[PDB]
């Protein structure tokens, strides 16, 4: 027997238009899709069928087979509706893909229609192939839901055989949570992970929020407090406690930009209070459940950006920094991908929910290549924006370590 | 005639009913016509006269195309549900692969073959009126010309019939469009008739009739637009109809006539004729050809002559694609494979964006390619592009918004797109510093930019009918205009924080577009941003006295 699925009140089904996809992901995708009809996953549908979801092909962050993935935003936030704080805390968390139990369970008939999607064909010289779901698709947040029941069979025997370790499931990913060393961690991973069989590396506390670090300077230029005092100012818009008042008293008048200026006893303090204010996050930013979360991210260069998740202006919830890994050093998209997938991860960890994206970057750019860098199961929400000058400036100035952190 | 096959289930739009709207009145010489086609098509099977308890009509019409007959389903159309149309993306001559032979089918009366959903021909419900006395009532069995749904399902039927065939015979290819089944292969001439004639059997099997060798329509193919040959596609010559007297609305045809061929013609120019519209009073009114438009609308009549030809896709070889700079902001690119053998050409516009640069343009051009690429390739070219590998690595790099450009290689064709400017990163030592600074009355307008500088040099520039954006913008041209070639340049300005980060070559706004032609004289300029309002000196003494 299947659950009954509905839309939300007034909503019809999505009729998202299918992206233009290379050929390699079209061969694939045909290749994934007769396999899944003839197992009757899916069902070859008619015209009559307006609707539509867009779907495309990675490969995962380890791979060397495509993986179909479909876009249901826009089915997910028309579908009914239906978090361990502990799993932020947790040394140690891994993420399990558990995704393919749902094409053991039947969708509701009814339901079917609005998982239509097409294969395109390459210059449109053929028809494109429709097909639709029979069972609980992945990427579909009514899934994890009706299988909900059943997973917490599954799990039961394991969350009591050890009630130390946090599960935590969202989507097709199941994130497991302890303390154990490393070694003692993996080893009771793969006694889980062979439970599941049985039924058909992230560590948390390093997410430190860092703080913003003004310059310390032997000798100060006009140019400099300048610069300083532009930062500053705009700061206060997060720290009101920050004065400027001193330091733009010793740019009084009309000097060269390179001429040094000794600085008073007053700018002295004024600027040491500012550092002090500086030393924590501001007070009283909680978060709020019946609020989105947001992540804005800036273009720093040299390969590095910056983030901020949110929900109020000003009000981070955590702020960080991102250097590319190496491989991506000619390509802006692939690193943004990879940044995203690491904030969107975060974010799921800590408050468990994807933030929506202010992306730096244009519409066209991102959508025509982020897909070939994309290695979750998940899509995130995302609008794209230009950064204003000063946002980057400030956070530009967050600290890092004397050292790093060390290896041998 | 009627195929035997499954029907697809069709319904009407959420909250309607079938419509039901009067039949117009026909003369007796018209409705002679109807009756005997519509007794002709009864008998075949594809209409069935109904009952009077159908409520539904549609309007049927005679016109002599001997006679024909014509229904208006503009209601049921408009109230029947919508299907998936996304085949609303037509192929591009470039993207067919070659053939040995191509051989095309007509399916065109076969819509009539394929038969209606049966629980919904009850809307399909038309009268034949009469000399006012009864009328002749029938209804739809089959897929009825000019209905919504009929090219839907008409070609999801074609698609399930030619799935045996297609499966036995991988090694042939076929294109559907509308009545048309283009067929083509690389197997010897015989065995490729051997094959038509196979298929067309199969076809016949499913009630599908079979064109008339009367109707065998053969290449050249004209499809719309092309003339596909065998072995290259060329355009149809584009005829420039000449008169001597032209109204606003021929120009306008002219032109945009015009602005289509700049694509697959890269020569043409619409500026004389486009002048011609200024102050236009009607579409009437006719205009004289000054001059310049004389000539240019002459020189297009010769571009257009010579003929653009293309050629096919051959998949074993690469994709090459290079790209020109026109002029500021238009560029020109072609698609290839061999030299000169071009699969495709095009051309692209943009209009004074409040403010980019040419690398940033370059950029947009490349992805506008690269995307049609996938459309018509299935992959994306190898570039050549007019732009040094530093200059690219210089810009991206620096760049506030994120950018790429799939792999790509540089090819020294004149004129190379370059960085007009670079901003100074550093206060520029031995160079003046200028303290610009400009305010106006929102309301009056009155307004007042201008400048001092640690050297003691100083001006006020009073303006009327002015902003406050300009006057900022203003004081930071002065400062521009009267400095050497090393400048400090401090500012309030918020834009002008844009002009930082962006470090624009090209803008809307003229103010703007002179301060740039100022920013690529000089030799080292260094543009710093202070916060209004506040008590930093320069920025207090100037921004006083122009206040
Ligand atoms: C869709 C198929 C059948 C197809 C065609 C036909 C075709 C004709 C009109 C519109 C679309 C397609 N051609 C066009 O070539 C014209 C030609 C080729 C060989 C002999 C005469 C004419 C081609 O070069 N390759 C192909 O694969």
């Amino acid at each position: 027997e299947t659950v009954p699925v509905k839309l939300k009140p007034g909503m019809d089904g999505p009729k998202v238009k299918q992206w233009p996809l290379t050929e390699e992901k079209i061969k694939a995708l045909v290749e994934i899709c007769t396999e899944m009809e003839k197992e009757g996953k899916i069902s070859k549908i008619g015209p009559e069928n307006p609707y539509n979801t867009p779907v495309f092909a990675i490969k995962k962050k380890d791979s060397t087979k495509w993986r179909k993935l479909v876009d249901f935003r826009e089915l997910n936030k028309r579908t009914q509706d239906f978090h361990p704080a502990g799993l932020k805390k947790k040394k140690s968390v891994t993420v399990l893909d558990v995704g393919d139990a749902y094409f053991s369970v039947p969708l509701d008939e009814d339901f079917r229609k609005y998982t239509a999607f097409t294969i395109p064909s390459i210059n449109n010289e053929t028809p494109g192939i429709r097909y639709q779901y029979n069972v609980l698709p992945q990427g579909w947040k009514g899934s994890p839901a009706i299988f909900q029941s059943s997973m917490t069979k599954i799990l039961e025997p394991f969350r009591k055989q050890n009630p130390d370790i946090v599960i935590c499931q969202y989507m097709d990913d199941l994130y497991v949570g302890s303390d154990l060393e490393i070694g003692q961690h993996r080893t009771k991973i793969e006694e889980l992970r062979q439970h599941l069989l049985r039924w058909g590396e992230l560590h948390p506390d390093k997410w430190t929020v860092q703080p913003i670090v003004l310059p310390e300077k032997d000798s100060w230029t006009v140019n400099d407090i300048q610069k300083l005092v532009g930062k500053l100012n705009w700061a206060s818009q997060i720290y009101p406690g920050i004065k400027v008042r001193q330091l733009c008293k010793l740019l009084r008048g009309t000097k060269a930009l390179t001429e040094v200026i000794p600085l008073t006893e007053e700018a002295e303090l004024e600027l040491a209070e500012n550092r002090e204010i500086l030393k924590e996050p501001v007070h009283g930013v909680y978060y709020d459940p019946s609020k989105d979360l947001i992540a804005e991210i800036q273009k720093q260069g040299q390969g590095q950006w910056t983030y901020q998740i949110y929900q109020e202006p000003f009000k981070n919830l955590k702020t960080g920094k991102y250097a590319r890994m190496r491989g991506a050093h000619t390509n802006d998209v692939k690193q943004l991908t990879e940044a995203v997938q690491k904030i969107t991860t975060e974010s799921i960890v800590i408050w468990g929910k994807t933030p929506k994206f202010k992306l730096p970057i244009q519409k066209e750019t991102w959508e025509t290549w982020w897909t070939e860098y994309w290695q979750a199961t998940w899509i995130p929400e995302w609008e794209f924006v230009n950064t204003p000058p000063l946002v980057k400036l400030w956070y530009q100035l967050e600290k890092e370590p004397i050292v790093g952190a060390e290896t041998f | 005639p009627i195929s035997p096959i499954e029907t697809v289930p069709v319904k009407l739009k959420p909250g309607m009913d079938g419509p039901k709207v009067k039949q117009w009145p026909l003369t007796e010489e018209k409705i002679k016509a109807l009756v005997e086609i519509c007794t002709e098509m009864e008998k075949e099977g594809k209409i069935s006269k109904i009952g009077p308890e159908n409520p539904y009509n549609t309007p049927v019409f005679a016109i002599k195309k001997k006679w024909r007959k014509l229904v208006d389903f503009r209601e049921l159309n408009k109230r029947t549900q919508d299907f998936w149309e996304v085949q609303l993306g037509i192929p591009h001559p470039a993207g067919l692969k070659k053939k040995k032979s191509v051989t095309v089918l007509d399916v065109g009366d076969a819509y009539f073959s394929v038969p209606l959903d049966e629980d919904f021909r009850k809307y399909t419900a038309f009268t034949i009126p009469s000399i006012e006395t009864p009328g002749i009532r029938y209804q739809y069995n089959v897929l009825p010309q000019g209905w919504k749904g009929s090219p839907a399902i008409f070609q999801s039927s074609m698609t399930k019939i030619l799935e045996p065939f297609r499966k036995q015979n991988p090694d042939i290819v076929i294109c559907q469009y509308m009545d048309d089944l283009y067929v083509g292969s690389d197997l010897e001439i015989g065995q490729h008739r051997t094959k038509i004639e196979e298929l067309r059997q199969h076809l016949l099997r499913w009630g599908l009739t079979t064109p008339d060798k009367k109707h065998q329509k053969e290449p050249p193919f004209l499809w719309m637009g092309y003339e596909l040959h065998p072995d290259k596609w060329t355009v149809q010559p584009i005829v420039l109809p000449e008169k001597d007297s032209w109204t606003v609305n021929d120009i306008q045809k002219l032109v945009g006539k015009l602005n289509w061929a700049s694509q697959i013609y890269p020569g043409i120019k619409v500026r004389q004729l486009c002048k011609l519209l200024r102050g236009t009073k009607a579409l009437t009114e006719v205009i004289p050809l000054t001059e310049e438009a004389e000539l240019e609308l002459a020189e297009n009549r010769e571009i257009l002559k010579e003929p653009v030809h293309g050629v096919y896709y051959d998949p074993s070889k690469d994709l090459i694609a290079e790209i020109q700079k026109q002029g500021q902001g238009q560029w020109t690119y072609q698609i290839y494979q061999e030299p000169f053998k071009n699969l495709k050409t095009g051309k692209y516009a943009r209009m004074r964006g409040a403010h980019t640069n040419d690398v940033k343009q370059l950029t947009e051009a490349v992805q506008k390619i690269t995307t049609e690429s996938i459309v018509i390739w299935g992959k994306t070219p190898k570039f050549k592009l007019p732009i040094q590998k530093e200059t690219w690595e210089t810009w991206w790099t620096e760049y506030w918004q994120a950018t790429w450009i799939p792999e790509w290689e540089f090819v020294n064709t004149p004129p190379l797109v370059k960085l007009w400017y670079q901003l100074e990163k550093e206060p520029i030592v031995g160079a003046e510093t200028f303290y610009v600074d400009g305010a106006a009355n929102r309301e009056t307008k009155l307004g007042k930019a201008g400048y001092v500088t640690n050297r003691g040099r100083q001006k006020v520039v009073t303006l009327t009918d002015t902003t406050n954006q300009k006057t900022e913008l203003q004081a930071i041209y002065l400062a521009l205009q009267d400095s050497g070639l090393e400048v400090n340049i401090v500012t309030d300005s918020q834009y002008a924080l844009g002009i930082i980060q962006a470090q624009p070559d090209q803008s809307e706004s003229e103010l703007v577009n002179q301060i740039i032609e100022q920013l690529i004289k000089k030799e080292k300029v260094y543009l710093a941003w202070v916060p209004a309002h506040k008590g930093i000196g320069g920025n207090e003494q100037v921004d006083k006295l122009v206040s």
